[PDB]
């Protein structure tokens, strides 16, 4: 029926949806070397299939990674409305996540979801490069469990 | 109307250029998404720039009021979170000097072999960064896999990967596992053909040294007075070192050779910076 | 080497040019019989409707003198079909 | 460079204050210097030189 | 020579992997094709391996079990799946299972 | 002399590139001139038949014209297939 | 259709010269041009004129016409002044799609159209010639002449053109 | 004469008439301008392949190498107006008057 | 090891190939065969007109010879 | 025939390309998505501004050099001329005036453009 | 020319293009040759305007071999009554029209 | 069936487009010790489908200040002449057999700058404005060095026919004649392809991403597809200009087999170099073809025009 088609055409979209999402890692303070590490030989990411790539518009998921300021908060909204539907925002580090060691100073936001709907939270400080790509890894299994399709055909 | 001028040169109009000030950063690749560098243009030339900073300022020296010395220890290690186990020899080096207390030379030795493994940890992405920004990117996993090497070291020793929190005041916080010398000699022998491997491919290039040489030059006066360090001085010739004129903890014990520089461009930087990744190795 | 093989390639060419050279009078003589016959069925064609005009008097030799000229194209194929022209004007311009 | 730590203590069990020397903020104000006489591809040369890291330079 | 004995290799993975099947299964679900010693399973069907031949790291590997819990876990892959005694030994913190 | 080999060697130093230009450029525009091939490039240039050489009327005294294109009297090519 | 091609060619080449001759924006006038320049190669290799038709791509489609977007892209007007901020642009545009769309109806009912010159209405095809070329190109000899005939013509467009790069600078050097 | 010559001999008359109908960009009337050389190429072009007339098939570059010459002393006639007055207005072009 | 690239390039080797083997097969089964006779100046097409009238088919590459003439 | 038919199948392929491309991913928008991007910060007012003389310096140079090889693409049908000598002599006096003007263009600042 | 320094100096510049029926390349014909050539000959040391009438009939031919006026005039009145007559079926084109 | 051949090479052209993000992410992966997509099918095989459809099904945002209809000509105009790139290709038997395939060829790569003008200034934004105006005027002034290699090149071959390239270097490869130029042309086209190290055009570490800055998803694939479709056609082309192979007429499928072998080889050194060198700057990317580039190629093509006289090897124009 109408359902079965509906669910191998949104499985179809949600089979590259979780293999071709290009990350952005807003490279903030030490969480962001620490995606560096990620980056090198040991676990390349892109053999999942995500390469970093700059240009927001051209992105698909960003993450931030290292501690939040008020200076850098209006500038971190904004490039998130510009970046293009579907857009998933990855908290990266405890800074990210709640602030961590700068949680109480008067020129930090407490945690980045203040500011973006945080898809998945990456504990760490820094997160080990793995358990950030065991995030990723979510983030994908996330992906998978997604009814855009479902949702419509019963709207 | 009006008579035309005498000398037939009309006068000129109002200025009809600008200087194009350009929001450099922060999500720009090139700034390290947290710089908010502005400046002036004539075309391609640029007149002044202003690197705004403070897009990751934090509290830091606010808090270090209200955590006792222990607690502040950690803070140094998210200063200059390349160099991770040096900033903490800072801190120790100074607050052991107030409580008139000298490590013991076991103690003493730890810290450099690890401040110069930091050394190596922090040369490696300091060219490799900066090969990624001046074009080739190969440089970077090229090396980055041997920063995962020491980065399991840290691992071994600490038990965290990047921020230690080893270096305390008094020594070291814990006693490295058995071996983890010998691993640690295993890498330093293959790590020279990784340097090798860098000036191989970079060294002699024409378009590395070209986008490099006689880029960013700086007399010795000005470098000194502008209140620069380390490299930005050895650079441009100025004969100076704190492991060698000063020598703190056990570093007076070592022989290593300054790699001064003779001409202060950014070229000069990067062979004083690759000899300085050898002479590290000499130190472990 | 590069010499050589455009030696050949000459001595080629004008061995290809000469078997051309040989085929010009049986294609100079097919040609000639065809236009000038398919002329005349233009003249034929000529007066069979003229033949109402009040003042047509069939092939008027639009050049003053008696020299011959070559057929334009159009008095040549004009009573043709739409193929038959457009194999004709730029059949040989099109053929990619 | 050089990272020099200047702290004051009141004898307490605590700092009083810390004033951490930044390498990279002297580099970084002599950033203007540097790139008098430059183009704008290389400016992103001689900031990939200076061994900049904005933990360091904004404290 | 040597790449008669390559190809020798790469015949003997398909006939370490049960067969066909084994083989097609592993590279569709874990990108995977070499094989190693039995080292241990746990009480899930989590298959454990061993080859010291490997470079540090590659050396010791898993491939997951297909019923986690009551849950199917044939296609998606996770890394704590792993039990903590077996966690121990997988990540090269002790060299003995 | 000692200027022209200094200047061409300390020129030959900075710059290998306009100086191997300049030479190529220099030499080519030379052998034209003394190459002993030239003559024959424009003979075999000539020797190509584009247009039919249409006969000439025979009147009696032209014994140089051929009456067949296969006597031996008129312009001869052997240098060609050997060339 | 294939009775006359070349009618059409001929009809966007009038139609993409009025797009620039209304004076449009600058980058759009450029478009308009070259789309013009475009169609009128197809009016020359329907003639033969192979090497010329791909000459204008070459040296004026890809040619002369890329320099002119730097200085549209140099004087950037503070507005776009393109086709719909103007109206006098827009009756420029449906002017000049007027006379020609009348007198090509004039044209093809009579054939009697004497605006200026007589001009037959007849189908493009007719005025072309028939014989063979052989195996030599007449428009290859031709341009190859240059350098055979064209000696005093390629004398005086070389040393114009040498002028040409010294007044360039000598204007553009500004004192 | 052939429709076609005369949508050429059209197009040049009113791509004349846009170089002289000016409005207030030069730019564009130097886009009348090469444009209205490309009729006079194109057309040239046309009697020259029609006619075989062998040796003037050089003319059409010749024109061509020539009229392009011109634009390199417009454009460059242009950015000096757009230097002392900084933009492409025509309608400033006017400091002369007396 | 390097070999994993091999099946990405093995691919490209049959994406290149059709183009070359289909034009290559459609000359030669439109043109009865035979390559498509190529006519760079107009003796070689004028060539081909007489082929198609002479073939009394209207197709150029349908040859035929000593057959004909008595 | 064949000539702008592959011209207009290739044209029409790149249209129903971008065209399924346009309709088919349509979701949603919002001013912000649509702002323009300038490095992560607010654009000040731009691209509207002349670009001094280098740019503009080279474009001219260049075309003065691209109507000067035009010239000289007949040369392989000219080397089938029957006077080569006449060619080689004009043909090198295009090529050493190409020199020419680059050599004076050369000594006289120019390829190093303005700053 | 305003000063013919071709003619006193005898070196050829333009005048060896200045007509179709000259020297050509490869020695192959204009269009209208055979017209310009009988023009051409018959105003030689004549006069401009006395070549003006007195080779009138040379100059129209060779004119009409050019543009071809009068005589696409002629086929498209053949045409046009073609059109006008075909159409109205009084007379069918023969096969080899239709081939 | 004209039609259907001109399918049978246009599709596998975007096909072998696609498979190459998958090499070029792989061949670049192995090069610098790392491993490139092998999850996404076996060995990364269904990595491009993935790619592709997820920007197919991704919002193609316009900017606020867009022409929107020059904003979506040009990608047309980008891609269209790409695939138009390879009708004249002397592939065994060439689709479009034009005498002067050459100058068409030059002509379409050449109008290709339209895209990357009409790009920036869509665009509307100052980053994206010089980024094209810096893109262009790198690419037309290597138009220059493009053309004079082809001359010089072609006059030993005697003409601008592509098929008859084979017939020349039916003994010896062109490249052993004319190597000084083999190498002039191969960086002239990597420059013009705007590979690295000529990546200034996108600048993917200063410069955002160039004339791409804004576009995303479905116009993005648009200039991506086309920037890789003339990486592969440029090789081509390099490969029967200079790497010529024999054609037996009656099996047109060696040479097939050669052409592609040797195309997709000059593709792997294109990658090869954009994993080894730094990227240039525009003051050297200046210099370098105006005071080292087009000087030799001046007097290479003075050697070349002078060398077929001076050994009476002129070649035949049919
Ligand atoms: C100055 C360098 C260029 C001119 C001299 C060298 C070339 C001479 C030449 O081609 O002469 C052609 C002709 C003489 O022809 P020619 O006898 O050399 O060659 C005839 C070739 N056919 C038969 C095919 C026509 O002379 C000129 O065009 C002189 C032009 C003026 C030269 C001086 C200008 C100051
Ligand atoms: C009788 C003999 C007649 C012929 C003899 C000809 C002379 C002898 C041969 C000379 C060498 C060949 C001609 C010159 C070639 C170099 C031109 C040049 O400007 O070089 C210096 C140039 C410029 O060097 P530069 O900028 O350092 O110095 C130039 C000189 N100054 C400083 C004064 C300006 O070199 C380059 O541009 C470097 C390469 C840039 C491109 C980056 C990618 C390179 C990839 C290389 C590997 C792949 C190669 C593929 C080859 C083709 C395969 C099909
Ligand atoms: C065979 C026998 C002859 C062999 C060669 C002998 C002559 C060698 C001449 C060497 C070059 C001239 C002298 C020299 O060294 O000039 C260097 C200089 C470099 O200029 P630049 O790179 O800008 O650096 C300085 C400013 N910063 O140069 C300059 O500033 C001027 C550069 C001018 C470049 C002109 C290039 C023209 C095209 C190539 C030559 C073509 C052939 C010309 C005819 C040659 C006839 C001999
Ligand atoms: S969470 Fe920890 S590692 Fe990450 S930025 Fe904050 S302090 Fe640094």
């Amino acid at each position: 029926r109408g359902e079965y088609v509906v669910a191998k055409l949104d499985d179809l979209v949600n089979w590259a949806r979780r293999s071709s999402l290009w990350p952005m890692t807003f490279g903030l303070a030490c969480c962001a070397v620490e995606m560096m590490h990620m980056a090198a030989p040991r676990y390349d990411m892109d053999r999942f299939g995500v390469v970093f790539r700059a240009s927001p518009r051209q992105s698909d998921v960003m993450i931030v990674a290292g501690t939040l300021t008020n200076k850098m908060a209006p500038a971190l909204r904004k490039v998130y409305d510009q970046m293009p539907e579907p857009r998933y925002v990855v908290s990266m580090g405890s800074c990210a996540n709640g602030g961590g060691y700068y949680h109480y100073s008067y020129s930090v936001v407490r945690g980045c979801d203040r500011i973006v709907p945080v898809d998945i939270y990456v504990p760490g400080c820094p997160p080990t490069a793995e358990a950030l790509l065991y995030g990723i890894l979510q983030l994908q299994r996330k992906i998978k469990r997604e009814k855009r399709l479902r949702i419509w055909y019963r709207r | 109307w009006k008579p035309p001028p005498w000398n037939d040169v009309d006068p000129p109009k109002d200025t009809l250029v600008s200087n194009l000030t350009l929001n450099f950063g922060p999500q720009h690749p090139a700034a390290h998404g947290v710089l908010r560098l502005v400046m002036e243009l004539s075309g391609e030339m640029v007149r002044k720039c202003d690197p705004h900073i403070g897009l990751l300022h934090r509290g830091t020296e606010k808090l270090i009021e209200y955590k006792t010395y222990l607690q502040a220890l950690p803070y140094f290690d998210r200063l200059d979170y390349v160099s991770m186990m040096c900033n903490e020899q800072a801190y120790s080096l100074a607050v052991e000097k107030l409580l008139n207390i000298q490590p013991p030379p076991r103690a003493q030795w730890i810290r450099v072999l690890f401040g110069e493994i930091t050394r190596l940890l922090n040369h490696i992405m300091a060219v490799t960064t900066h090969a990624l920004d001046i074009g080739a990117m190969t440089p970077f996993f090229w090396m980055f896999e041997e920063r995962e090497k020491m980065f399991e070291f840290y691992e071994r020793v600490s038990g965290a990967r990047m921020h230690a929190a080893y270096i305390r005041p008094g020594g070291v916080h814990q006693d490295l596992p058995l071996g983890l010398l010998d691993d640690i000699y295993e890498f330093s022998k293959n790590f020279s053909f990784r340097i090798d491997e860098l000036e191989e491919m970079l060294t002699n290039n024409r378009i590395w040294r070209n986008r490099t040489v006689d880029i960013g030059v700086v007399t010795a006066e000005d470098a000194l007075n502008y209140g620069f360090s380390g490299v930005m001085l050895r650079g441009s010739g100025i004969q100076w070192d704190l492991r060698k004129t000063q020598p703190y903890d056990v570093y007076d014990q070592v022989e290593f050779d300054v790699p001064i520089g003779s001409r202060g461009d950014c070229y000069d930087r990067y062979l004083c910076r690759v000899e300085e990744m050898r002479q590290s190795l000499r130190i472990i | 080497s590069m010499m050589k093989w455009n030696r050949e390639r000459r001595r080629l060419q004008i061995e290809d040019f000469e078997a051309r050279i040989a085929l010009m009078p049986l294609f100079q003589a097919e040609k000639d019989r065809r236009v000038l016959q398919m002329l005349r069925e233009n003249l034929e064609e000529e007066a069979i409707i003229m033949k109402d005009v009040p003042d047509w008097k069939v092939g008027e030799s639009v050049f003053h003198t008696t020299r011959w000229v070559t057929p334009m194209m159009g008095e040549l194929y004009g009573l043709r079909t739409n193929e038959e022209i457009l194999s004709a004007t730029y059949g040989f311009i099109w053929y990619t | 460079g050089e990272f020099g730590v200047y702290l004051v203590s009141d004898g307490s069990s605590r700092p009083y204050r810390c004033k951490i020397k930044a390498p990279g903020f002297a580099h970084l104000a002599g950033l203007d210097k540097m790139s008098k006489g430059h183009m704008l591809a290389d400016v992103v040369a001689i900031i990939g030189t200076q061994d900049i890291v904005f933990g360091e330079v904004d404290r | 020579m040597e790449l008669v004995q390559v190809l020798r290799r790469g015949l003997q993975q398909v006939s370490g992997h049960g067969g066909l099947r084994g083989y097609l299964r592993v590279l569709f679900r874990a990108n995977d094709v070499r094989v190693g010693t039995l080292v241990g399973e746990d009480k899930y069907g989590n298959k454990y391996y061993e080859d010291n031949k490997q470079f540090f790291g590659r050396h010791r590997w898993v491939i997951y079990t297909t019923e986690m819990n009551g849950r199917d876990t044939f296609w998606d892959v996770d890394g704590s799946m792993v039990p903590p005694e077996w966690h121990r030994w997988l990540h090269c913190m002790t060299d003995d299972p | 002399a000692g200027r022209i080999a200094s200047f061409l060697k300390n020129a030959w130093a900075k710059e290998p590139v306009l100086v191997a230009s300049f030479a190529i450029g220099g030499l080519a525009i030379i052998l034209p001139s003394l190459s002993p091939y030239t003559n024959y490039a424009i003979r075999i240039n000539r020797a190509t038949p584009y247009n039919y050489p249409v006969p000439l009327r025979d009147d009696g005294n032209m014994p140089d014209v051929p009456s067949h294109p296969q006597d031996p009297q008129g312009p001869s090519l052997e240098w060609l297939k050997n060339l | 259709m294939t009775m006359y091609i070349a009618f059409i060619l001929s009809t966007i080449f009038v139609i993409g010269f009025v797009g620039f001759s209304s004076k449009p924006s600058p980058i759009y006038g450029g478009l308009g041009l070259i789309v013009s320049g475009g169609v009128g190669c197809g009016i020359v290799l329907n003639f033969g004129g192979s090497f010329l038709g791909l000459m204008v791509f070459l040296i004026y489609l890809g040619g002369m016409l890329v320099v002119f977007g730097y200085t549209t892209a140099m004087a950037t007007e503070m507005y776009p002044e393109v086709w719909v901020s103007n109206k006098t642009v827009f009756g420029a545009f449906v002017s000049g799609l007027m006379m020609e769309f009348c007198m090509v109806y004039y044209a093809l009912k009579e054939e009697e159209v004497e605006i200026i010159f007589k001009f037959n209405g007849l189908g493009d095809w007719v005025i072309y010639d028939t014989g063979d070329s052989g195996f030599f190109s007449e428009e290859a000899m031709g341009i190859a002449a240059l350098y055979s005939y064209g000696t005093w013509l390629v004398i005086v467009t070389g040393w114009s053109l040498l002028i040409g790069v010294v007044v360039i600078m000598e204007i553009t050097r500004g004192n | 004469m052939p429709l076609v010559y005369m949508n050429i001999i059209m197009a040049f008359a009113i791509a004349l008439a846009g170089l002289l109908m000016y409005r207030s960009h030069l730019m564009s009337s130097l886009l009348c301008l090469e444009g209205m050389m490309l009729s006079l190429f194109i057309m040239s072009t046309l009697i020259i392949l029609n006619t075989h007339f062998t040796l003037a098939n050089m003319m059409p570059i010749i024109l061509l190498v020539f009229a392009a010459c011109e634009a390199a002393l417009g454009l460059s006639l242009l950015v000096m107006v757009s230097n002392t007055y900084g933009t492409d207005y025509v309608q400033n072009l006017n400091l002369l008057q007396c | 090891m390097w070999f994993e690239i091999l099946p990405g390039i093995a691919v490209m080797a049959a994406c290149l190939f059709i183009p070359g083997m289909a034009t290559a097969h459609i000359h030669k089964f439109t043109n009865g065969g035979k390559e498509k006779r190529v006519a760079h100046f107009s003796y070689q097409w004028n060539l081909m007109e007489r082929d198609r009238c002479i073939s009394g088919v209207n197709r150029y590459h349908v040859t035929k010879g000593l057959e004909n003439i008595d | 025939m064949n000539i702008m038919l592959t011209l207009l199948t290739n044209v029409t392929l790149a249209s129903l390309l971008v065209l399924i491309a346009f309709w088919l991913p349509q979701l949603n928008a919002y001013s912000e998505k649509t702002s323009p991007y300038e490095c992560g910060f607010d654009p000040m007012g731009s691209a509207r501004l002349p670009f001094s003389m280098k740019f503009f310096l080279v474009a001219i140079t260049f075309l003065l050099f691209d109507l000067e090889i035009a010239l000289l693409l007949p040369l392989p049908w000219a080397s089938q001329t029957n006077n080569l000598k006449t060619m080689l002599t004009m043909a090198l006096f295009l090529l050493i005036l190409l020199a020419a003007s680059l050599a004076y263009e050369w000594t006289q600042k120019g390829l190093e453009w303005a700053e | 020319p305003f000063f013919d320094v071709q003619k006193r100096l005898g070196l050829d510049l333009d005048r060896w293009m200045t007509i179709q029926s000259a020297e050509q390349p490869h020695k192959i014909p204009g269009r209208c040759h055979a017209f310009e050539k009988e023009w051409i000959e018959c105003a030689h040391g004549i006069g401009g305007i006395r070549a003006e009438k007195e080779c009138k009939i040379e100059f129209d031919d060779f004119v009409e071999c050019l543009l071809r006026q009068k005589t696409m005039k002629r086929l498209s009145a053949i045409k046009r009554q073609r059109d006008k007559l075909i159409k109205e079926g009084k007379y069918t084109p023969p096969p080899h029209h239709l081939g | 069936m004209f039609m259907i051949n001109i399918l049978s090479l246009i599709i596998p052209i975007l096909l072998a487009v696609a498979f190459l993000t998958l090499v070029e992410r792989k061949v670049l992966g192995y090069m610098q010790l790392r491993k490139g997509p092998n999850v996404v099918g076996p060995y990364g095989l269904l990595q491009p489908i993935a790619d592709a459809l997820k920007l197919v099904t991704k919002e193609p945002l316009r900017p606020g200040t867009s022409s929107i209809s020059m904003f979506i000509i040009a990608p047309i105009l980008g891609l269209s002449l790409a695939l138009t790139m390879w009708v004249p290709l002397p592939m065994p038997y060439p689709l479009i057999n034009m005498n002067l395939g050459v100058l068409f060829m030059l002509a379409m790569s050449s109008l290709a700058v339209y895209s990357i003008l009409w790009s920036g200034w869509a665009s509307n934004s100052k980053y994206a404005l010089i980024g094209a105006l810096r893109a262009v005027a790198q690419t037309i002034s290597y138009e220059v060095t493009l053309a004079i290699i082809l001359l010089s090149v072609l006059l030993m071959n005697g003409s601008y026919t592509l098929s008859t390239l084979i017939t020349t270097q039916e003994h010896i490869w062109m490249i052993f004649t004319s190597w000084p130029l083999a190498m002039m042309w191969f960086i002239s086209t990597l420059a013009e392809t705007n590979r690295a190290p000529f990546d200034l055009t996108e600048g993917e570490s200063e410069l955002v991403s160039g004339f791409n800055v804004e576009y995303a998803a479905g116009p993005f694939a648009m200039f991506f597809m086309a920037e890789y479709a003339n990486i592969i056609m440029m090789n081509a082309f390099t490969a029967i200009l200079f790497l010529g192979a024999s054609h037996d007429p009656h099996t047109p499928e060696l040479y097939t087999i050669n052409f592609v072998l040797k195309t997709l080889a000059l593709t792997i050194t294109f990658l090869w170099i954009r994993a080894s060198y730094p990227r240039f700057r525009y003051d050297q990317l200046m210099h370098l073809l105006w005071k080292s580039f087009l000087p030799l190629t001046l007097a290479l093509c003075m050697w070349h025009i002078s060398l077929p006289i001076m050994t009476a090897s002129i070649p035949p124009q049919s």
